[PDB]
């Protein structure tokens, strides 16, 4: 699974996710990646793309949830991300990347690691595997 | 008030992955983020940036998408993708793709050039041709690295 | 602190609909609700009641599901459904069904008898046969009214 | 589209949605009905099933929203449904039915009518189309 979330200079969020799905998956199996609210979501406030165990990301509505906890619990992005990994996963292994409309950027996961990279216009730039 | 961008290549890393493979991965991630960073400095809308960055992630065989996709129990490739544009919450998604070279672009097309949010399998293949996107044989998507990992997976039961 | 149940036959109703067709729809909703009401009285779990009530709604040709489903641009039927169990958030979903008599029960079976949450088109047809569900030719699901509705919809375009 | 939502005596919620989809849809089109979080959702506190304009329910993540505004805004089941309906639809026409873990029941829509029926062991029962 690959993905990319962006907030531009106009404050506009967008997200994109693409995958081959789970190795050895049954013919016609559909994971979280093409499901809006599960593997991918973007609204006024944020842009989110997920990766990991599809079945666990679907039942967790992970991507939408990042936006949900910011709208209703008014959390910050990095918290919303981490709140979501903690309480929506229940033994399922996943991760995600997100931006907010304020130019913030977060990753979060509960796997051993996640191939990710992030940047902001003020000049932040990280590329990571573990952490 | 500034742009930001992230890019990923899948959670769940080989807990022992060589530094060699790690460097390739980081290099790919860097190259992709760079396309994104440059697009954003030139004021490309976010929805265009996510698409162009994921095409690069789909084309390069390293990660599990496009060429380099994981294999089904049948040892072929079925690909899926989705895309969303925050401001009007506009959606496009595709599943069950077997010939489409860049699934994310087909998803963009679902969103912009179809009355629907989500088209899958044969109907999505047909839409690919209606829209004249690059299509190839399913073999194009299969890497020897992946064929090996399936063999290993099917035995693992 | 006791049981509750709702059933629906879809939103968006024709204001040009005859009084008799409206009573028939009400009859159907009552019968279905009743299966549910009696099931909850015999203490069957909520997850079993949603399935059995939807099975009846799929089998009766009135509403847009199972037999009596809406038609594709091609004049055939492609059905889809999903079910979910609240307590541990368990899920099953199916799409692209062409021969499966009760889509909702296949969804139930994705939940309970497959490692996956969502299986669609051909692969879902193959799952139907592995699980030995009742399957039938596509023509079975096609009703006269839906054929007329399709012509009328194609012409509005 | 057809659907059923149920809470039993144990306080357990469940939901089911099934359809032939949208008349004259393109071959292979998938709507909101088989999408966990859009057309169907059930959790600890509720069970929801949506019907109407697929694309609206999908971008709206409708069924998950009823649960979210309950679990995050503390709203009771009836408030939740009215909230999601009036303040989360945006020009799109859809309805839903829902059940709470407390034994409550609720319908709700913004279009001309919704075929529906609900009962509550109180001997409360009703079946409608318009209203
Ligand atoms: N999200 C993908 C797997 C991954 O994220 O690597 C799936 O479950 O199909
Ligand atoms: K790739
Ligand atoms: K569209
Ligand atoms: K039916
Ligand atoms: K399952």
């Amino acid at each position: 699974t690959v993905g990319c979330v962006v907030v531009d200079r106009e404050g506009r969020c967008a997200a994109a996710t693409s995958t081959g799905g789970l190795m050895n998956k049954m013919t016609g199996r559909i994971g979280d990646s093409p499901l809006i609210g599960a593997g991918t979501y973007a609204c006024d406030v944020c842009g989110v793309s997920c990766t990991g165990e599809g079945e666990a990301i679907i039942r967790g509505t992970l991507a939408r949830e990042v936006a949900a906890v910011m709208e209703y619990k008014g959390l910050k992005l990095h918290q919303a991300v981490d709140f979501v990994i903690k309480h929506r996963l229940d033994e399922g292994k996943a991760g995600l990347i997100a931006v907010s409309n304020t130019g913030e950027v977060a990753c979060g996961f509960n796997c051993n690691g996640m191939f990710r990279a992030c940047a902001t216009e003020d000049g932040f730039m990280e590329v990571a595997i573990w952490d | 008030g500034g742009w930001a961008i992230a890019v990923h290549g899948g959670a769940g890393v080989d807990p022992t992955l060589p530094l060699e493979r790690q460097e390739e991965a980081k290099q790919l991630l860097t190259r992709c983020l760079n396309l994104g960073i440059s697009a954003l400095n030139s004021n490309v809308p976010a929805i265009d940036v996510v698409e162009l960055v994921v095409r690069e992630l789909e084309t390069d065989p390293l990660f599990n998408s496009g060429r380099g996709s994981a294999l089904t129990e049948k040892g072929t490739v079925e690909m899926e993708a989705s895309i969303m544009d925050g401001p009007k919450r506009r959606c496009g998604a595709v599943s069950g793709l077997t010939t489409v070279k860049n699934p994310i672009s087909l998803a963009r097309l679902v969103m912009d050039k179809s009355p629907h949010s989500y088209i899958a399998f044969s109907g999505a293949e047909d839409f690919a041709r209606q829209q004249g996107v690059e299509v190839v044989d399913n073999e194009y998507f299969v890497t020897p690295d992946n064929v090996g990992m399936l063999k290993l997976a099917k035995e693992a039961n």
